DNA sequence: AAGTCCGTGGTAGGGCAGGTTGGGGTGACT
């Protein structure tokens, strides 16, 4: 995260890291929708560009933590994978259209003060939400600019128009993203960095004072360049193929 | 708030999800939240 | 603002449906 803060105790309770095994490496964040399901994002388990394809196997998920390195008895639990779902459409080439996998745990976590799941968007939240300037919660151990982090970093970004969104890259986005990001002439600054990614953007809604993700971390042109801005998967927009996978392969 | 999914494929959690035990549970504030609030005005 | 676009390959098979996938929305474009 660049020019964001410490996260506070327990403020996060949905903060997931996502590791490879061997070697040991923080490959991504990710987030807790239940007590056995991890939503992140497709191109942290597969992007051929970067020869990444990882196996269940592979990865190991550490949930509760608050600092990057130390082990916090009582506090962090650690857990396996079952099997991962990646996306059918999702296009690793072109524009990371449908960046989003599901992850099984092999087993239940238990709940605390600092495991809890996040919501999951519905129709209304989508509409009552998704605003250009609208400001969510973005969160992870990723690169503090373009050193990670001793402990979770969080920033606050508003939600930008679409036809800046598009004119701001070559790339052909699609209505299954969205960005998020100061413009340069409003002074601010702050974005997702290099670790980040399938990391959650959250927002809190006023009505029922819940925490909901809208957004994955998914992709960006370096991180906090002017002009730019970050790219997040619309978990709501993929909440159909999410209960079909629920659905159908669930315990 | 109401649930979407069953509990037996998608687990325990629904139901108290986005509910934060050390803020929401408490009736305290984290220190930038109020900044998400002010934007949806 | 009448409407029209969002599947047969592509990220990719065997096929023109549907599956974990071509829905409908922050709809977008005219
Ligand atoms: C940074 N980053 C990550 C993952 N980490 C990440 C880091 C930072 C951020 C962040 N800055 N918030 C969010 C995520 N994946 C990336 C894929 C591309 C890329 O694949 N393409 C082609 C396809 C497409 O991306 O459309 C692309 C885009 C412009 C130019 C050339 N290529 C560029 C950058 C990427
Ligand atoms: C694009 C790519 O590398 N995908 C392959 C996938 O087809 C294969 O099933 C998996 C397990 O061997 O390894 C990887
Ligand atoms: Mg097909
Ligand atoms: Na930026």
């Amino acid at each position: 995260i660049v020019e964001g803060s410490d996260a506070e105790i327990g403020m996060s309770p949905w903060q997931v890291m996502l590791f490879r095994k061997s070697p040991q490496e923080l490959l991504c964040g990710a987030s807790l929708i239940s007590d056995r399901w991890v939503l992140t994002a497709a191109h942290c388990l597969l992007y051929p560009p970067w020869d990444k394809n990882f196996t269940e196997n592979d990865l190991l998920v550490r949930i509760g933590k608050h600092s990057r390195t130390r082990y916090e008895r009582n506090i962090e639990k650690i857990s396996m994978l079952e099997k991962i779902y990646i996306h059918p459409r999702y296009n690793w080439r072109e524009n990371l259209d449908r960046d989003i996998a599901l992850m099984k745990l092999k087993k239940p976590v238990a709940f605390s003060d600092y495991i809890h799941p996040v919501c999951l968007p519905d129709r209304e939240t989508a509409a009552s939400l998704l605003q250009a300037g609208y400001k969510g919660r973005v969160t992870g151990w990723g690169n503090l600019k373009e050193g990670q982090p001793s402990v979770l970093q969080v920033v606050n970004l508003p939600i930008v128009e679409r036809p800046v969104c598009k004119d701001s890259t070559r790339i052909r986005i699609t209505d299954n993203m969205f960005c998020a990001g100061y413009k340069p002439d409003e002074g601010k600054r702050g974005d997702a960095c290099e670790g980040d990614a399938g990391g959650p953007f959250v927002m809190k809604s006023p009505f029922n004072n819940r925490w909901y993700q809208m957004g994955i971390v998914s992709w960006g042109e370096g991180c906090d360049r002017d002009g730019k801005y970050g790219f997040y998967t619309h978990v709501f927009r993929l909440k159909k193929w999410i209960q079909k996978v629920i659905d159908q392969f669930g315990e | 708030y109401q649930t979407f999914f069953n509990p037996r494929t998608f687990g325990s959690g629904e139901a108290d999800c986005g509910l934060r035990p050390l803020f929401e549970k408490k009736s305290l504030e984290d220190k930038t939240e109020r900044e998400l609030l002010e934007s949806y005005i």
